[PDB]
């Protein structure tokens, strides 16, 4: 009921909010709004392994795609 | 990567 836990996420520690747009850490496993985490919805289809600004410092940064599909 | 679209 209304004292129900709910899951929450990103640097901001919020609920999920199927309006904007998240993305995953491959490393910590956590989600992460492109506004708080300064990643554009347009850019990450070009992100192969995304790594969050926290994981970044030991897991090494993010890589891009050499190859997409078109169609 | 894993994402959430809008
Ligand atoms: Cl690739
Ligand atoms: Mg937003
Ligand atoms: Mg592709
Ligand atoms: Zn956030
Ligand atoms: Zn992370």
């Amino acid at each position: 009921g209304s004292m129900a836990t709910v899951p929450v996420y990103c640097v901001c520690r919020l609920p999920y909010d199927v309006t904007r747009f998240m993305i995953e850490c491959d490393a910590c496993k956590d989600w992460f709004h492109g506004s708080c985490v300064g990643v554009e919805e347009e850019e990450a289809p070009d992100i192969d392994i995304y790594h969050c600004p926290n994981c970044e410092k030991t897991h090494g940064k993010s890589t891009l795609k050499k190859k997409r599909t078109w169609h | 990567a894993r994402t959430k679209q809008t």
